[PDB]
C-alpha cells in the first residue's frame, strides 16, 4: 500500500501474541 | 478530568498502546472548547488512527478473503458488514469533532489545514467501504476537504512545512487509490517533493525531523507507482 | 450457532487479528460442552494469549512509568489509579480463562496430552494474577500456578517424549515461573536446561511438522538460559 500519515503501531514464553 | 490531567492521561495510555483510553482522553479535551497545541493535535490523529485502522485492516483481510471465495460467504459479508460498521462509527465520531470543536474554532491557517487534511483522511476512509451514491459523495466530501486544506497550504504555509507535505502525501494517495489515476497522484507528490526541495535551506531545524521523513514517504511512493 | 460455524468465524477472526471476537467463538464452543481438538484448543490459546498480552504489556510499562517517578506527587496517583484498572481487566480476563479450565476443560479432558495442556494453561493465568497479586492474594495465586504447573510437569515426564513440544512449553513457562515468580534463577535454569538436553538426546528421531514447534521451544530455552546467566 501507499505510505500515509499518521501511521500506527523480560523471559520468553510459549504462546506468544502476534 | 481537567485538560492538563486529561492529556497526561492521554500520554500515559499512548505509551501503553492504549489507543481506545488515548482517543476517548482526546474527544474530551476536545469537547471541553479550547484548542490543540501541535502535540495535542498529533495526540488525537494518533489515537484515532490507531483505532480506524485496525478496522481498516480487518476489513481490508476479510474483503480479500471474500473475493477468493457457501454459506461460508454469507458469513464472511455478514462480519465484514460488522467490521464496516464499527469502521462508519469511527469516522462519524473523528468528522463530528472536526465539524464542531476543531474545525469551527481554529484559530491559525496551519491548524485549519490539520483538520482539514484530517477530515479528507476520515471521509476517504469511509469511501474505501462505501457503494453507491454513498460511495459519490464521500469521496466528493473528501477530495473537497483535501482541496480547500491545499489551497490554504499554499496560499499561507512554506513547501517545507511538515503540515503541507503530509497533506500533500495524503491527498497524492488520495488520487492514487479512490480516483484511480496514477499519473496525478505522482505529479501531485513530484510538485510537493521539488517545491520542498528548491527552499530546504530556509527550513528551521523544529521541523527537520517530520519533514524530512515525510519527503521519503512521498518518494517511496513515487517509487511504488513506477513499477 | 453449532460448533462449526464458531470455528469458522473464530479462524476469521484470528485472520483478521480480531481477537476478542475470536475469544468469545471459543468460549462459546467451550461452554458447547463437548471435548476440544487440537484445533480449537490452539485457537482458545491464541484468542486468550491475545487478548491478555495487550494487557500485560500496558501493565507492565504502566508500572515501569510507575516507579521511575518521584514518590508524594499527584501526577503518580493518576498513574497508580489507571494501573489499577488495566490489573482489573486483566484479572477479569483470567478469571474467565481460569473459569473455563475448572468447569469445562480439564475436568472432561480424556487424553493426557489435553491434561497437560490445561494444567499449563492453569498455571499459566494463574501465573499472569501472581504478577500483578499482593499479600495472600499473590501467596494464592502463586500456590496455584505452582500445583497445575507440577501436575503436568509430571503427567508429561510420565507420558511424552521430552521432544513433544506441549513438554517443552510447559518446562519453558514453568522454569520462567521459577525465575520470575519464585525469584530462583538456579532452579528455572536447571529446569529448563534439563528440558532441553533431554530433547536433544532424542531428537534425531521426530517429526517435521512437531520439528519446527520443538526447536523454537529449545531455541527459546537456550535464550532464557542465556539472559538468566547474564
Amino acid at each position: 500500500y501507499s505510505n500515509t500519515l499518521p501511521v500506527r503501531k523480560e523471559n520468553k514464553t510459549l504462546p506468544r501474541s502476534s | 478530568m481537567e485538560k492538563t490531567e486529561l492529556i497526561q492521561k492521554a500520554k500515559l495510555a499512548e505509551q501503553a498502546e492504549r489507543y481506545d483510553d488515548m482517543a476517548t482522553c482526546m474527544k474530551a479535551v476536545t469537547e471541553q472548547g479550547a484548542e490543540l497545541s501541535n502535540e495535542e493535535r498529533n495526540l488525537l490523529s494518533v489515537a484515532y488512527k490507531n483505532v480506524v485502522g485496525g478496522r481498516r485492516s480487518a476489513w481490508r483481510v476479510i474483503s480479500s478473503i471474500e473475493q477468493k471465495t457457501d454459506k461460508k460467504l454469507q458469513l464472511i459479508k455478514d462480519y465484514r458488514e460488522k467490521v464496516e460498521s464499527e469502521l462508519r462509527s469511527i469516522c462519524t465520531t473523528v468528522l463530528e469533532l472536526l465539524d464542531k470543536y476543531l474545525i469551527a474554532n481554529a484559530t491559525n491557517p496551519e491548524s485549519k489545514v490539520f483538520y482539514l487534511k484530517m477530515k479528507g483522511d476520515y471521509f476517504r476512509y469511509l469511501a474505501e467501504v462505501a457503494c453507491g451514491d454513498d460511495r459519490k459523495q464521500t469521496i466528493d466530501n473528501s477530495q473537497g476537504a483535501y482541496q480547500e486544506a491545499f489551497d490554504i497550504s499554499k496560499k499561507e504555509m512554506q513547501p517545507t512545512h511538515p503540515i503541507r507535505l503530509g497533506l500533500a502525501l495524503n491527498f497524492s494517495v488520495f488520487y492514487y487509490e479512490i480516483l484511480n489515476n496514477p499519473e496525478l497522484a505522482c505529479t501531485l507528490a513530484k510538485t510537493a517533493f521539488d517545491e520542498a526541495i528548491a527552499e530546504l535551506d530556509t527550513l528551521n531545524e523544529d521541523s527537520y525531523k517530520d519533514s524530512t521523513l515525510i519527503m521519503q514517504l512521498l518518494r517511496d511512493n513515487l517509487t511504488l507507482w513506477t513499477s
